[PDB]
């Protein structure tokens, strides 16, 4: 018998099968450090606008100032061009 | 001439094609024996080729720069053998078939189980009906004047 | 929810109610036919729209009609 | 025997025979008057 | 200072990025 | 309990009355037609025996006699083959010089100019070059005159009449009852030990007395007319002892157990015969002897009537463990009451067997002068691959039929079937995933390669020159197969095939019979493509079988049958939920997989195997060896395979290969014609037929059997039938024209 | 594909996939907001036809331009 | 409403992915939207026409600007039969060096496309001769798009 109108979640199976609920295994000197230094990146609108505009900044930057060893599109042609079937 | 086409008797290209095909055949021939059955077959084909080209020469067909025969269907009278008289033959035979079929359909339409005579033919009945197509034109004419060909009120 | 409508040409054969897989239809009393019966569709919020009822109706033209309309969870037949 | 006469008039057999005869007729015509492009008679 | 060196990237990379996040947030929003 | 013959007398009476009443078998068809739909149903349900009736006895009687009819047909086809070899062929001249005369056993009448199809096949003869490989069989048989071919044609005709009479007899006069059919132990004992054991024993006998000596004489150079007749070898034995001294002791060894003294003609050589490019006949006879012994022993496993033996029920009930509950208990009751379960298992095994036959016959050529006849080899591999694929797909069809019409946990419960049914969701989930992953990592590599080759970046490709993906295990295994003779097989001289390696190359008439086949990055890519296609086909067919009875979408699907169009447009739309539609979809994917298999084999053989060798010993392959570097992109398949090899067939007009040029185009047409049935639906067609019917009614010429548009399922079936015919025939014409033209 | 395969097959496949996802660890911490479903019938016809004619135009354009431009004559 | 799409309430209450698809493919069928009048339909269509006009002007603006900027026109006017007209430049970071060399033609200083729309012949036929005419026209088209 697995039907109980009082408790519905046990009848429809709302368990956490792998959760733990044990205390923290990262002793506080380590946790202390992280939750001090990693706080300013924890607001939704803040993080999103910052990530978008910073990624765009780095992309426009590294795109405008990439060197020839990287991108053959930058090194240009190095040969005299052919003529077409008639034209050229 | 008509549309610039000159006669196959006077066409040099028509001749060239004939002799090219003939001696290609005869190059394929020079083998197997001078009398074996393959040789006899190949010689029969050669003679048939000559007959074909000469018949197209006799019948006054028109040739172009390709060297092949062309067809004039405009109504000109020098060329009725090309389209109009075989066309009359076709229209006659086709009407024959269709007329016999419609008269069979009509003959069986009053049966209690008409579909039984559609998937299993009544051969003596059809045998009596086949030869009315011989005069299907006159019958169809007097059936049109009768108000009898077109189902009224459809 | 789809729409299901019953028209007065119904002969009250009940074949449509027997066919519904979600129990949309029902027979109700009437006076317009030899059977004194007519179909009704009281539970159209459960109709999946299979038209299994229309395949069963014998009148010409149909006496039950299914008009597909806005879709929901029950209408789409989703078990998740 | 009557049942056989009926069966022989069922649609597939009847059409098979009709077209085999027609095929023989056209084949023999073309074997006698080969390579016809026109009506060369009148 | 190369002009396509800037416009091709951002129209090709960041324009669709911002527009896809934009339209996702809009289209899954219940008012 | 015991096993015996059980038969009824005169169950049905021979009569013509049922011929004149179309659709006697089904009550619905018997009533007669109102619409044209009738005519279609009449043919679709003609052999659906277990739907015409409910009685198992009647279904089994019908099945037995139908099998006799099929065997009679096969005998008639064999009779035709032998008669045509005897009467309209150049077999004797080919027997005289096999590496110059190309075989031909069909001539055409000179009717409308078609005699051009009678081409110069050599030997003073003009006809159609055949590719079934029958001359090779007849030479390996010892046949040397056309009188023997006549004799076998007559014998086959007699056997066909005999089969037809037995088919009539076992249905109308002496029809066995259900208990006779349901005895599977005696049946297996007979087919294992009687059909397969005695069969290969008798055949080993014929090879020891006819094929071996006549082929010894033929390979010695003797004129095929001055060779003694086979029966002489049996009357006079000194003839045999001249070629094989061991035939002087004559069965004394076989009893004195000194089988060593037969090493004359029962060998274990391995490799090919360097004179004819085939397997040693002294190996094949010994093989058949061993196989006959094995089968004759294996046909004594099951208990019939004398206690000793094995009960199948006992074996099945004994097997079970802690993961499978009670498994195998209840399969004997199932496998003896449904014909569809049996048919599914049998079709699966026979299809797999046909594919294995294709591989083994290319890799270790059995007949003499077959390896250098390239057209026959291509034809045989391709034919048998197609047959195997089709049979495997039918296996799925009949598993689905069993699940819909026969599975019944109320009276025949099996545990394993129930458990698979209870986790089908996880099954289909994992198979779906692995097909997606396999498709990304094989076709994706091709797309990467095409894009890197078009972007002028060939050093970033997946190839032998830039980024290597060597199949280490395949190379390791064929290296083990190379070192096998002498180390793990001390009794063998050469290894099983020449594809394994060892540096041995066999030539015949200046042509290459066999040599070691090299495996490289391209082989790795092609094989993973193959794994991908097979996994997808399996997904479709197994999804069709496992969900044939019910789903989360349609929870009572078994009540709608096995072949139904849909369950209406509701629930979102439920077109093609039936299992028949899954078979219909799996046919396209089987076509895809087999087509890629035969393209891979055809290009690889020409590129690295076939060709011509010079007296100095420099092999020139048909294609230049471009498979290693052009097969890795899609553009190389379109350019170097399709465009470059279609030249032979698009240039055959005017030659004796022009029939292939006509069939190329006809097959393209039929393929494109099927798309009309596949892309449309019957509502449009019935509404158009309405107006056409009006026009006929206007002239009192309208038919009484009302014309309808085809069924929904019939539309799908016509579509897939024409699609498969068009595609396969296109490849048929392409292959045959190409291979016949170059050589 | 969209023109020969129709909807029911795909809808059943998708139900299987939804089960698979909801049952797997560390990935069921993510929840879609629209229940996935196969495409519609009319929608499938439209999408198939669009792919068909896009392919049509693109292949013919590529061939026409490359075979005239290659000869330039 | 309270969800995309606004014009259809029946689609907005659809909890499956269908809602999104059909939301896009019904957006310009104004007669099928909730609370549609005759005036709303006509006025919507009028504004839509104006939008399409702006679109066309911006597209032809783009063509003019781009062959005036990355183009070939001036050299083409000197010898229409012996030079290939340029459409625009190629900038693609997935290019390798040989492709870079392969697409550099028409006298350009880097990879380009050859035009086949025929606009050099048409503009040459009606009067435009130097790059300033093409720039002029492009700016005027931008103006007409805005209007
Ligand atoms: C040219 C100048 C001289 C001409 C002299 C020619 C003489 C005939 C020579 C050769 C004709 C060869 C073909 C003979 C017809 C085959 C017999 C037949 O089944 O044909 C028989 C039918 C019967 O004719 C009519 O047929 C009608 C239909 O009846 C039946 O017709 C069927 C008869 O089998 C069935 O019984 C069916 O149930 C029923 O429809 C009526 O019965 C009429 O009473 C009956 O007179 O036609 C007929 O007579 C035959 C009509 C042939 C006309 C051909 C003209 C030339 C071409
Ligand atoms: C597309 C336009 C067109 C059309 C419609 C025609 C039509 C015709 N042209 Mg013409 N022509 C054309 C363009 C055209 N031409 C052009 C552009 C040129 C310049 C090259 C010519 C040059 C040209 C020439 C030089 C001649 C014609 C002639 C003719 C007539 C020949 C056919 C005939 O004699 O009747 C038909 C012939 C019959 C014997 C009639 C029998 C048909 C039967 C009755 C019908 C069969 C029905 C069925 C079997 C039985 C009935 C059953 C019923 C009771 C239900 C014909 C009416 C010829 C002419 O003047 O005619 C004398 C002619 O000399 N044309
Ligand atoms: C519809 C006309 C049109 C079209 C089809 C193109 C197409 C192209 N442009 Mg161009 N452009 C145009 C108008 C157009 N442009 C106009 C009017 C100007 C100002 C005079 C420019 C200025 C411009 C520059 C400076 C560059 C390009 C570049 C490019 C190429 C790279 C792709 C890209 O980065 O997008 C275009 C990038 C832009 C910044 C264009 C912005 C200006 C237009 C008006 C944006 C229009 C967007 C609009 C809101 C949406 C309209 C709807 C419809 C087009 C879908 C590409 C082939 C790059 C190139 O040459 O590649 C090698 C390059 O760097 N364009
Ligand atoms: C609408 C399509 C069409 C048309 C109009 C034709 C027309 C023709 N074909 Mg052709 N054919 C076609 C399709 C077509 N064919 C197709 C699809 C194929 C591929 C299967 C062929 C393959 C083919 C071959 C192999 C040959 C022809 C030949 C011929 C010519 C035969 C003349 C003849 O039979 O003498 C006269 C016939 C009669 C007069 C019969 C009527 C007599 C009746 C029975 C008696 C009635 C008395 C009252 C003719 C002009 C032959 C030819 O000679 O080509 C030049 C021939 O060799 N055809
Ligand atoms: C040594 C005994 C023996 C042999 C040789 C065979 C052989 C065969 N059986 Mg069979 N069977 C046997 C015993 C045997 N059976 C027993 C004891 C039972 C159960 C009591 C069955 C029940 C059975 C069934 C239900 C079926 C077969 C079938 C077949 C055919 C399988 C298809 C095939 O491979 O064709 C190979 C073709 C050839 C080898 C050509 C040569 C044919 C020879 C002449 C066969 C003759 C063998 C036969 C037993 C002769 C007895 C008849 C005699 C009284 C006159 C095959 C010829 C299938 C069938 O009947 O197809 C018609 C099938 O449906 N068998
Ligand atoms: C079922 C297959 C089969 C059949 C029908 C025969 C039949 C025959 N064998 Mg035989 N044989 C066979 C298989 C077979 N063999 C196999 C597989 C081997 C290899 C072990 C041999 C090896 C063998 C030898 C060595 C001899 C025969 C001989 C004979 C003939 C002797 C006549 C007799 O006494 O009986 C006979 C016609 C004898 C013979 O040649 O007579 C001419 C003979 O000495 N056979
Ligand atoms: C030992 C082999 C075998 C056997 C005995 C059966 C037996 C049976 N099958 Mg089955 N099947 C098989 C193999 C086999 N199948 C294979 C290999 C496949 C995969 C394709 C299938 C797939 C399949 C399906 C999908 C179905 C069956 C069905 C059936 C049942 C009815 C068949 C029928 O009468 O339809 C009538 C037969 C025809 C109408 C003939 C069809 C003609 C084809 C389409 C043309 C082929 C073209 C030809 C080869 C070349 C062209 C010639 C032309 C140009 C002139 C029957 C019990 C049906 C069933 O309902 O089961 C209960 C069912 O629907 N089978
Ligand atoms: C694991 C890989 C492998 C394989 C596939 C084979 C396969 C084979 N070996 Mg072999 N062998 C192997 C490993 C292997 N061997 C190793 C590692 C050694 C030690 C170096 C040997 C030593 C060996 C010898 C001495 C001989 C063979 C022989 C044979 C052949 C006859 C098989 C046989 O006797 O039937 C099976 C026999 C049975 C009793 C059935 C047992 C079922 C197995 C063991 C499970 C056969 C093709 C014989 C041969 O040369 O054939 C001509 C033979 O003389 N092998
Ligand atoms: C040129 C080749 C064809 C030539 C046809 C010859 C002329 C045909 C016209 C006369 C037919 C006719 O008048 O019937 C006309 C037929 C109907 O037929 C009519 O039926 C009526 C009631 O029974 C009367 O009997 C009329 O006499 C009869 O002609 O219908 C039509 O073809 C339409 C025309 C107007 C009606
Ligand atoms: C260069 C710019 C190109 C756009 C020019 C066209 C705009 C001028 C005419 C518009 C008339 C507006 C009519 C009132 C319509 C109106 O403004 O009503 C406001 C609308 C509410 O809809 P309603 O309740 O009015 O619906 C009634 C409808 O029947 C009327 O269409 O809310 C929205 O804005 C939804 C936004 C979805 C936006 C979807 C994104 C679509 C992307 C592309 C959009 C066009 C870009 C084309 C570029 C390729
Ligand atoms: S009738 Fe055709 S389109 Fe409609 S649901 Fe059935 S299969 Fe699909």
């Amino acid at each position: 018998v697995y039907f109980d109108l009082e408790d519905l979640g046990n009848t429809t199976g709302q368990w956490d099968l792998y959760g733990s609920d044990a205390p923290s295994p990262y002793n506080s000197l380590q946790s202390k450090f992280f939750e001090t230094f990693a706080a300013p990146f924890t607001k939704r609108g803040l993080l999103l606008k910052f990530l978008i505009l910073g990624g765009g900044s780095t992309l426009a930057y590294f795109s405008a100032t990439a060197s020839g060893d990287i991108l053959p599109i930058k090194k240009g042609p190095q040969l005299p061009p052919q003529l077409g079937p008639r034209l050229g | 001439d008509i549309a610039g086409l000159t006669p196959c008797k006077d066409s040099k290209q028509f001749a060239k094609r004939e002799k090219q095909s003939i001696k290609k055949l005869e190059s394929s021939l020079k083998l197997y024996a001078p009398d074996s059955a393959p040789a006899l077959a190949i010689n029969a084909t050669i003679e048939k080729t000559k007959r074909r080209f000469d018949n197209y020469g006799k019948q006054g067909l028109l040739c172009g720069a390709d060297g092949l025969p062309h067809l004039i269907v405009s109504g000109d009278q020098r060329h009725w053998g090309e389209f109009i008289t075989p066309g009359i033959l076709f229209l006659y035979i086709a009407g024959w078939i269709g007329w016999v079929g419609r008269s069979y359909l009509i003959a069986i339409r009053d049966d209690k189980k008409p579909t039984q005579k559609e998937i299993i033919i009544d051969v003596p009945l059809a045998t009596g009906l086949v030869f009315r197509g011989f005069s299907w034109p006159i019958a169809a004419y007097r059936e049109l004047l009768n108000g009898e060909l077109v189902a009224k009120d459809v | 929810s789809h729409s299901v409508k019953i028209y007065d040409t119904c002969i009250g054969c009940t074949q449509c109610v027997r066919a519904c897989p979600t129990d949309v239809l029902e027979m109700i009393p009437w006076g317009g036919c030899k059977a004194k019966q007519i179909a009704s569709a009281p539970r159209t919020e459960d109709c999946v729209g299979c038209k299994r009822c229309e395949s069963a109706c014998p009148t010409d033209f149909l006496s039950v009609r299914v008009y597909l309309w806005h879709e929901t969870t029950r209408s789409m037949g989703l078990a998740y | 025997m009557r049942d056989l006469k009926t069966y022989l008039s069922v649609a597939p057999v009847a059409s098979t025979l009709w077209f085999a005869a027609l095929a023989g007729l056209l084949i023999e015509i073309n074997r006698f008057f080969p390579d016809a492009l026109t009506f060369p008679f009148f | 200072i190369n002009l396509p060196s800037l416009f091709v990237p951002l129209v090709g990379l960041l324009f669709p990025a911002v527009a896809m996040a934009s339209l996702f947030l809009h289209v899954e929003k219940r008012l | 309990p015991e096993v015996k013959i059980l038969v009824d007398r005169d169950p049905i009476k021979t009569s013509f009355e049922q011929w004149a009443k179309p659709g006697h078998f089904s009550r619905t068809i018997a009533k007669g037609p109102d619409t044209t739909t009738w005519i279609w149903n009449l043919h679709a349900d003609a052999h659906d025996f277990d739907s015409h009736t409910s009685d198992l006895e009647e279904i089994s009687r019908k099945v037995f006699s139908a099998h006799f009819g099929q065997l009679s047909i096969i005998f008639l086809w064999l009779s035709g083959m032998y008669f045509h070899g005897a009467r309209f062929s150049n077999y004797e001249a080919w027997l005289n010089d096999p590496t110059h005369i190309r075989p031909s056993a069909q001539v055409v009448w000179p009717i409308v100019g078609q005699e051009i199809l009678n081409g110069d096949v050599g030997g003073g003869f003009r006809g159609i070059q055949i590719t079934s490989g029958f001359f090779q069989i007849w030479r390996a048989s010892g046949i040397t005159s056309e009188l023997q071919l006549y004799c076998t044609a007559i014998g086959a005709l007699v056997f066909a009449a005999l089969m037809l009479f037995a088919g009539w007899f076992h249905y109308h006069k002496a029809a066995p009852k259900l208990v006779w059919f349901q005895d599977v132990e005696s049946m297996l004992n007979h087919h294992l030990a009687g059909l397969l054991g005695l069969g290969s024993l008798s055949w080993a006998g014929h090879q020891v007395h006819v094929s071996l000596p006549i082929n010894q004489f033929l390979n010695a150079g003797v004129d095929p007319k001055e060779i003694p007749l086979p029966h002489e070898f049996i009357l006079n034995r000194d003839l045999l002892a001249q070629l094989y001294p061991s035939f002087a002791e004559g069965a004394t060894p076989f009893f004195t157990l000194n089988w060593s003294k037969y090493a004359d003609f029962l060998t274990f050589r391995g490799g090919l015969d360097p004179l004819t490019g085939g397997l040693w006949l002294t190996d094949i006879a010994h093989h058949h002897l061993a196989i006959a012994i094995l089968f004759l022993i294996a046909g004594h496993m099951y208990r019939t009537n004398w206690g000793i033996g094995h009960g199948i029920k006992d074996i099945l009930e004994a097997h079970k463990g802690p993961f499978t509950g009670q498994g195998h208990k209840g399969l004997y009751e199932i496998l003896t009451t449904s014909w569809h379960a049996q048919l599914s298992i049998n079709l699966a095994m026979l299809g797999s067997l046909t594919i294995i036959v294709a591989h083994h016959m290319y890799a270790m050529p059995p007949y003499p002068y077959l390896a250098t006849d390239y057209g026959t080899q291509l034809s045989l591999f391709t034919h048998h691959m197609w047959i195997g694929g089709f049979l495997i797909v039918g296996a799925a069809a009949h598993a689905a039929i069993f699940m819909v019409r026969d599975y019944d946990p109320t009276t025949r419960y099996n545990d394993l079937l129930d458990r698979v049914l209870r986790h089908r969701d996880a099954i289909i989930s994992h198979l779906n995933w692995v097909c997606i992953f396999l498709g990304f990592h094989s076709f994706g590599l091709y797309i990467h390669n095409d894009t890197m080759s078009a972007l002028g970046r060939p050093q970033d490709m997946f190839s032998d020159t830039a980024i290597q993906l060597q199949p280490v295990f395949a190379q390791w295994i064929q290296n083990t197969h190379a070192l096998a003779p002498g180390t793990t097989a001390p009794g063998a001289t050469t290894s099983t095939s020449l594809t394994w390696g060892g540096g041995d190359l066999v030539s015949v008439g200046g042509k290459v019979a066999l040599l070691p086949i090299p495996l490289g990055t391209a082989d790795f890519l092609v094989h993973h493509i193959h794994a991908f296609t097979i996994h997808v086909t399996v997904l479709i067919l197994l999804k069709g079988v496992l969900f044939a009875r019910s789903s989360r979408l349609i929870p009572d699907k078994a009540n709608l049958g096995f072949r139904f169009p849909c369950d209406g447009p509701g629930r979102g739309g439920t077109c093609q939920v039936s299992a028949w539609d899954h078979v219909f979809l799996g046919l396209f994917w089987m076509y895809n997989a087999i087509s890629v298999v035969i393209f891979h084999f055809s290009w690889k053989m020409q590129s690295d195997v076939w060709g011509s060798i010079n007296d100095q010993g420099v092999v020139t392959h048909i294609t230049g060896g471009n498979f290693a570097q052009s097969s890795i992109t899609i553009n190389g398949w379109l350019r170097d395979f399709l465009w470059a090899q279609a030249s032979q067939v698009i240039q055959s007009y005017g030659s004796s290969l022009s029939a292939y040029g006509l069939f190329f185009l006809g097959a393209h047409f039929v393929w494109a014609f099927s798309l009309m049935f596949l892309f449309s639906g019957r509502g449009y067609w019935q509404e158009l037929i309405e107006s056409i019917v009006w026009a006929h009614n206007k002239l009192k010429v309208a038919p009484a059997t009302q014309p309808r548009a085809l069924s929904i399922v019939q539309g799908r079936a016509v579509g897939v039938t024409h699609y498969l015919l068009g595609g396969i025939a296109t490849t048929w014409a392409f292959f045959l024209a190409r291979i016949i033209a170059v050589g | 594909m969209f023109l020969i395969s129709w909807r029911g097959y795909w809808q059943e496949l998708i139900e299987t996939l939804a089960w698979a996802h909801e049952r797997t660890p560390l990935a069921n911490l993510i929840r879609w907001r629209d229940k996935p479903v196969a495409l519609s019938i009319v929608q499938a016809r439209l999408v198939g036809l669009v792919h068909f004619s896009v392919g049509y135009i693109f292949t013919y354009a590529a061939f026409l331009i490359a075979s005239t431009s290659g000869k330039f004559g | 409403a309270l969800r995309f799409p606004r014009f259809s309430q029946g689609l907005a209450q659809d909890p499956t992915t269908r809602r999104i698809w059909f939301g896009i493919a019904t957006a310009h069928d104004f007669e099928s939207h909730d609370d549609i009048t005759e005036g709303r339909l006509y006025q919507n269509i009028f504004a839509s026409h104006f939008g399409q006009l702006a679109i066309i002007f911006l597209w032809t603006s783009g063509n003019l600007f781009h062959v005036a900027w990355q183009g070939n026109f001036e050299a083409w006017v000197q010898d229409p039969l012996h030079v290939r007209p340029i459409a625009h430049a190629i900038w693609d970071p997935h290019f390798g060096q040989p492709a870079v060399e392969a697409f550099t033609r028409g006298g350009a200083l880097g990879p380009v496309n050859i035009a086949y729309s025929g606009v050099y012949q048409w503009w040459y036929t009606i009067g435009l001769r130097t790059n300033e005419d093409l720039y002029t026209g492009a700016i005027f088209l931008l103006f007409l798009s805005f209007i």
